[PDB]
């Protein structure tokens, strides 16, 4: 566990009034302010894989760098789906788990169906529930699920040349910056239905990555068995500083 | 972490503490300091 | 299936705007998010509907490509048209488009086209043999979106 | 005919609990996958004609 | 465990080796005063008891 201070909030001074020049009263009332901390942990994700002695000669090729990089591929795999949208047991809590219990998970108008899209207007007005630090764009990261991507590339809003300079969709296809956010795709958002999640906007600063050790291989010979095995581990977990920074758009219900 | 044989006596002695302190963000001041000053030197 | 039924009609109610084109883009899934390894192949009949389009009239819609100033559409959507009249013919539930991740299919091949000429005197005729030996195959079981018309 | 390997999809490590620490469920589950080949042919066009 | 090292401000090996090789004292000292014959030496006070 790693623990660190948070310095409190600010008070306030006092106006005395011109009789009480000469009490007591004239030095006004007194400040007070205490510390706080908060706590850092971290969370073991590990697999491990097999190879007999007897399939290197009954082939002919070898079948080691493909068991190599398979381990090494899904624990990057189940890494990004635990940070994305990962639950407290066990797992660190994903940005949507954080989004819900923040009360900052806002409920769209678009719907599960179809009947009404993904706008842009909808990405943008999320930028108020993130308060002041919604204020400046250069410390904040979108990413918006697949299907909310294609939605936008039919948006009604960025199709002309009048409406939106020579970006305009019907000339590229493609949307890039919008309402003067940058797009980043990504494909792990849970599925499309009611309730769920297309969006989410985060705080770039308040989010760090504790770790304990990085991925490690550790290879063993079982002679008993003539069997080879492979283990590789890592102990990670993704923590903020402070509960907020982070917005999610869904899905009406 | 109680799995292997032996045990620390708490986790104060599984804890790092440290000094450095971390504000939020604050709410800006505008009009304290954008008007001129009228220095006085009587009530 | 990946046949989408578009609201276009056969009878031509309602034209094949250039947003029911591009509407297909989304059922090529993880494939259709890089433009530049896409090809579009439309029929002839829902060219001359593209042409048709209101909402690639006027200048201050599409910049200088408008088609009240040329009359030809070349890229719609970012995507480069290529019209084909090998399509069905037009009716309900035909195909008029077509959207294919280009790398995912190959032509296999074991000989090229050769000509080989045979002279039957106990007919007096000269025979003429053309023969070739190929396949259309692709590597995944994917890639490739049509749409078709409506009812 | 021509066989080319196609190789699989990817699997998943798993979160290890604070209690099986001490035991063998620390090192995880294991992941397997196995190969797949696809097979292309061909087919014959031939056409011809008389003087 | 190897995720027990990590955890902790300090090393805890040196605790390990004293407490296997003082259990091994204790265990011998108790087993000769008053160790019975099954699997273990017969104590001193087992063999008075014997004679």
């Amino acid at each position: 566990i790693l623990t660190m201070l948070v310095e409190p909030d600010a008070g306030r001074a006092t106006w005395v009034a011109a009789s009480a020049y000469g009490s007591d009263n004239t030095t006004g009332s007194e400040v007070t302010g205490a510390l706080t901390e908060i706590h850092f942990s971290t969370y073991k994700l590990a697999a491990k894989s097999f190879i007999t002695d007897e399939t290197e000669e009954d082939a002919i090729f070898s079948l080691l760098p493909l068991l190599r990089k398979r381990l090494i591929e899904a624990h990057a795999v189940s890494i990004e789906e635990a940070f994305m949208t990962g639950d407290g047991s066990g797992k660190p809590k994903g940005l949507l788990t954080l989004a819900s219990e923040d009360s900052a998970k806002v409920t769209t108008e678009a719907k599960a169906d179809g009947s009404v899209l993904v706008t842009a207007k909808t990405i943008s007005k999320l930028r108020r529930k993130l308060g002041r630090h919604g204020l400046k764009l250069s410390k904040l990261v979108l990413i918006v699920s697949m299907d909310a991507y294609y939605d936008l590339l039919e948006d009604e809003e960025w199709q002309d040349v009048a409406q939106v300079g020579n970006d305009a969709v019907k000339l590229q296809g493609q949307v890039g910056r919008i309402y003067g956010l940058p797009v980043v795709v990504s494909e792990y958002f849970p599925a499309k239905a009611a309730g769920k999640e297309f969006a989410v906007i985060v705080y770039k600063d308040n989010f760090v990555m504790p770790r304990q050790r990085a991925v490690t291989v550790e290879r063993e010979r079982q002679a008993g068995k003539q069997r080879d095995a492979y283990y590789v581990t890592q102990r990670v977990n993704l923590q903020r500083y402070f509960e907020n920074g982070v917005v999610s758009g869904a899905y009406a219900a | 972490n109680q799995s292997s044989s032996v045990e620390v006596s708490s986790e104060s002695y599984e804890t790092i503490f440290s000094q450095r302190i971390i504000r939020d963000l604050q709410k800006e001041l505008v009009v304290g300091a954008l008007f001129e000053e009228l220095p006085m030197s009587s009530k």
